[PDB]
């Protein structure tokens, strides 16, 4: 019988962008409490996550909990090239695999897309269980400037503790980059139970940050002491952008 | 002879899609209209455009004259205007066409004429066994959509609706129907299905700022026809023939 | 030393001019502003740019005269890091010149000095035949407009009317400039032609987002002078040599 009908084509794009990220194959997994798909990095260092509870859909049914392997090249190609502010998204299950199916309000323009899937059994979500000392909550614009003048320094981004501020540095002893955040310069939201400091690659925090374009609610960082990083967003029109960082050395 | 446009950026749009359908072309600056016809490089579509004198600001012409171009180039100069600003086009020999782009500066372009190799284009005259008529944007949308996967673009007619799809390896299909309130009007008289060159549609497809809605039209073994009926009177009329 | 510019951004773009020009380039700090002076590999191109104490605001120098040598790629290369309301601070050591960002959060970038050719500076020093002063929009706005259309600015003036021009074998582009067609500020002398490197004059364009106001100096077989009117009396200027 399967049915998933999501509020936003777009937000739900962001998620697939997110995880198609250096791979157009898929695994989306349809369970009881809803939608979730995963990618691993091949050097395991970057996780990427979507979870979308049921209560969060319009429509959602499945007979049985299922995964579904995809390719999304075409799919991705072909609503960028879909010009839709509102539109609604519809995934019903076909004999051969999927179809999508997004309507436009303004134009009247159902476009329905056929990829061919094969079902499989559930993948277990699961989430490093470990804790977090740090916390600090922020804008995807705000990762987003951080990111790339990281990048510009150097490889590795070291992230650390002071006192009721989060500081960042990058680069060798030549050009060195140094960056101070605090509460309401520019964090939302600011918690510090005990002194942290970590590393991380900055190759991997540049791809991290890019998943959270189209993701405009606020930002949640966490992290601690040779820990990974847990950066983490919830959509407008609802469910979880979710990233872990490896930490180095 | 002179006229005055008062929005450059229209003319700009059809030029855009003439450019890339023809390396050269000629604007026929007649007594009560600017004419232009244009089979492509190829000579599989033809684009044909009107603009009475009643849409010009100032209007002179007494006598037919030719003004033949280099589209591409043509395009770099209506391209010089970002806001709405005024084109105004004359001349005073055969030899010599003078543009000028008004704005808060007056960019002037004495431009040689080009003498372009005109061919008559026998007339038309085509029954349709379906037209249809749905938003430009949408059908913007459509074509982009379909084209990012297929270089050959269904168009199928019916009853209570048209669709606009892709039937290779991958499969889409754009849907505008009565319900839908997509299909704003139906002109039926035969299903038809035909497939149609998607580069051909992508070249032309400035022309859907021209107007709110696109007429379209074809049938079995038929040409497909875009109409773009413009505010003041214009016509942009799409002809292209089919795989 | 040590210096704040509030107007980060706008900073930014008298740089990123300057690296179009050199590759590698001195900050001259004395105790009345910072000078940058250099002459393009060609030759033909001769800047000035003078940054006065007052431009700043609590400028600080440390000795008679610092000579600060950067590579115009890396420091633009942080420099394209700023964010529209951010404020600069930039100060100096033996070692390395930094770079310090404020506004939604503190962020520095730290730049090693290098060494940079210094000793040989070209000097400039010419009565002009024509002067003009001139919104430093209306200029830039004609010259990307124009940058397009030809590897050579031609420029000339009649009766206190200033011309710029792109001529070709197939068509002319034309801008009148002038005192009543309110596009001028000011203008007087002679009447007197020239032409000058397209390529050249275009990447002055840039400061717009620095200068307000500006002035144009030429003559029959002399450089072009542009001077950039900079807050408080500074002055980006460009000595670009004639055809």
């Amino acid at each position: 019988m399967f049915k998933i009908v999501y509020p936003n084509a777009k937000d739900f794009f962001s998620f697939i962008n997110s995880i198609t990220n250096v791979t157009d194959s898929i695994i989306l997994n349809f369970t009881e409490d809803g939608i979730f798909s995963r990618h691993l990095t091949e050097d395991k260092v970057l996780m990427a996550i979507m979870r979308i509870p049921k209560d969060v859909l319009s429509e959602y049914s499945i007979d049985s909990p299922t995964s579904v392997k995809l390719d999304v090249s075409s799919v991705k190609k072909i609503l960028s090239k879909a010009s839709s502010k509102k539109a609604t998204i519809e995934l019903t299950e076909t004999d051969s695999g999927l179809k999508i199916i997004i309507r436009d309000e303004k134009s009247g323009a159902k476009s329905t897309i056929y990829i061919k899937a094969e079902k499989g059994q559930v993948e277990q979500l699961t989430e490093p269980k470990v804790n977090l000392a740090v916390n600090f909550t922020t804008d995807e614009s705000v990762l987003n400037v951080i990111a790339a003048d990281v990048t510009l320094v150097g490889e590795e981004m070291r992230i650390s503790t002071e006192e009721d501020k989060i500081k960042i540095e990058a680069g060798e002893e030549g050009k060195r980059y140094v960056a101070f955040l605090m509460k309401d310069k520019p964090l939302k939201e600011l918690s510090i139970d005990t002194s942290a400091s970590s590393s991380y690659s900055a190759e991997m925090f540049k791809d991290a940050v890019k998943g959270l374009r189209g993701f405009s609610a606020p930002t949640m960082v966490s992290f601690g002491e040779n820990l990974p990083m847990k950066i983490d967003v919830e959509a407008v029109s609802g469910g979880h952008m979710i990233f872990w960082i490896a930490p180095r050395l | 002879m002179k006229v005055v446009y008062d929005d450059v950026r229209v003319l700009k749009d059809i030029i855009q899609a003439l450019a890339r359908l023809v390396d050269e072309a000629v604007l026929k600056f007649k007594q009560d209209s600017v004419e232009l016809v244009a089979l492509d490089r190829a000579h599989i579509s033809l684009i044909s455009v009107n603009l009475p004198r009643e849409m010009f600001k100032e209007y002179d012409v007494n006598d037919e004259f030719k003004f033949g171009f280099n589209t591409q180039y043509l395009m770099k100069i209506l391209k010089v205007a970002k806001r709405k600003e005024a084109i105004e086009i004359a001349s005073e020999s055969p030899d010599s066409v003078i543009i000028n782009i008004i704005g808060s500066t007056n960019r002037e372009f004495n431009v040689r004429n080009l003498e372009v190799s005109e061919q008559e284009i026998p007339e038309i005259n085509l029954q349709f066994d379906i037209s249809a008529t749905i938003s430009s944007d949408g059908f913007k949308s459509a074509i982009s959509e379909v084209s990012t996967v297929t270089d050959n673009v269904v168009v199928e007619g019916h009853e209570d609706r048209i669709l606009i799809k892709a039937e290779g390896e991958s499969e889409v299909e754009v849907e505008f129907s009565k319900d839908t309130g997509g299909l704003q009007d139906l002109e039926f008289s035969k299903e038809s299905k035909n497939s149609y060159s998607a580069e051909y549609l992508d070249d032309v497809l400035s022309l859907t700022k021209l107007s709110d809605y696109v007429k379209i039209s074809f049938g079995n073994q038929k040409p497909l026809q875009l109409f773009f009926n413009m505010e003041g009177g214009g016509k942009v009329t799409y002809l292209l023939a089919p795989k | 030393m040590k210096a704040k510019v509030i107007d980060a951004v706008s900073f930014s773009y008298i740089l990123r001019t300057v690296g179009d020009f050199l590759s590698e380039a001195n900050f001259i700090v004395t105790k009345e502003g910072i000078r940058v002076s250099g002459i393009d590999p060609s030759r033909v191109v001769f800047l000035d740019i003078f940054l006065p104490s007052s431009y700043f605001e609590g400028f600080e120098v440390s000795q008679e005269k610092e000579i600060i040598g950067f590579k115009l790629e890396d420091v633009n290369d942080i420099l394209k890091r700023v964010l529209k309301d951010d404020t600069l601070i930039l100060s100096s050591n033996e070692s390395k010149l930094t770079l310090t960002f404020d506004g939604e959060f503190t962020r520095s970038f730290e730049l090693p000095l290098i060494q940079v050719e210094s000793t040989q500076p070209p000097s400039v020093n010419l009565e002009f035949p024509f002067k003009a002063q001139l919104l430093t929009i209306t200029f830039a706005d004609i010259i990307d407009e124009l940058s397009d259309l030809g590897e050579v600015l031609n420029i000339h003036s009649k009766e206190n009317k200033l011309y710029f021009e792109v001529i070709g074998d197939l068509s002319t582009a034309k801008v009148e400039l002038s005192t009543d067609n309110g596009t001028l500020l000011e203008a007087s002398g002679a009447d007197v032609s020239s032409s000058y490197g397209m390529e050249y004059v275009a990447n002055t364009t840039k400061m717009r987002r620095a200068s307000d106001s500006m002035e144009l100096y030429f003559g029959s077989q002399i450089p072009l002078k542009l001077r950039f009117k900079l807050p408080q009396e500074g002055y980006g200027d460009f000595y670009i040599a004639p055809r």
